[PDB]
């Protein structure tokens, strides 16, 4: 009922113009984007927990200090509206399109973006970070092969099959690592970036949503898989992280398997087809 | 959504 959530917000904040702001919606909340603020209303009360969930994530990220922005509560939690909101900053700033991250006048400065802010989540102090955030959990793959097994499997070839038990198998096969901050899901269209005096700065990362402590080849598998092995081979050479090639293979090779899994689970019919597209003939 | 991980 927009009607209202937009007049929640005119009520508490006034000079917020909703006149060509964003509008994200689903079964879970509605999110009013507006020019440097975002609004967050869930639609259950039960949804409404989401609202300290975001807080102490965002604020137990904050502490690591990464030495990039994370967007950061501009109000405290507020039970207004139906089940309360929540005003988060908006970061400015844009992906890095893999085109332009490559170049090679840019290529060491976008390695070395990443590379401090992966090195500052690799120091953060973990048992602080364990009393707020999940933590990597060693049955996690094999649950993950299960429900892959019980849903995909019947829609692959023999051929969909036989590669999908590999690549799940290298995931399983991985031993347990929980060492540092893990952003979950570090592709480019999470990371934004700016022109500050004609190099790409990185500015800030948004969508915090599968942050963990957890193994930091999981984030450096999803910059490979945005930007290819030119960029992370120069990432990884800087943090001296050589030991996490077959790590950070095993983690891209369940990527095109988990969009399967979430096209399924949340319905999304192109994202199920994209995701099985390797995995059989039609 | 999306291969990255979504």
């Amino acid at each position: 009922t927009l009607s209202h959530l937009v007049d929640v917000v005119r009520r508490a904040h006034p000079d917020v113009d909703l006149e060509g702001a964003g509008v994200h919606s689903g079964q879970f909340h509605d999110v009013l984007i507006a020019r440097d603020r975002v609004f967050r209303f869930p639609k259950t009360a039960g949804a409404a927990a989401e609202l300290p969930g975001r807080v102490a994530v965002l604020t137990a990220v904050d502490a690591v200090e990464l030495g990039v922005g994370v967007p950061v509560p501009l109000s405290e939690v507020r039970d207004g509206g139906p089940h309360g909101f929540l005003v988060l900053s908006r970061l400015h700033g844009t992906p890095l399109e893999r085109g332009d991250a490559t170049s090679p006048e840019v290529i060491d400065v976008v390695a070395a973006e990443f590379a401090r802010v992966l090195r500052a989540m690799a120091g953060a102090d973990v048992e602080k970070l364990r009393l707020v955030l999940p933590v990597a959990d060693a049955g996690r793959w094999r649950g993950f092969a299960g429900r892959v097994r019980a849903t995909l499997f019947p829609l692959m070839s023999e051929d969909g099959r036989a590669r999908a038990e590999r690549e799940l198998a290298a995931a399983v096969a991985m031993d347990h690592v929980a060492t540092g901050l893990v952003h979950g899901d570090l592709g480019g269209e999470n990371v934004l970036w700016q022109q500050v005096e004609e190099l790409p700065r990185l500015t800030g990362i948004v969508d915090w949503d599968e942050a963990k402590v957890g193994d930091p080849a999981e984030d450096l598998a999803a910059v490979g898989a945005s930007y290819g092995p030119e960029l992370v081979e120069r990432v990884v050479a800087l943090l001296g992280a050589g030991d996490l090639w077959p790590r950070i293979r095993a983690y891209q090779g369940t990527f095109a398997l988990q969009q399967a899994l979430a096209g399924a689970e949340d319905g999304d019919d192109e994202e199920l087809e994209d995701g099985l597209t390797a995995y059989r003939k039609l | 959504k999306a291969x990255r991980a979504a």
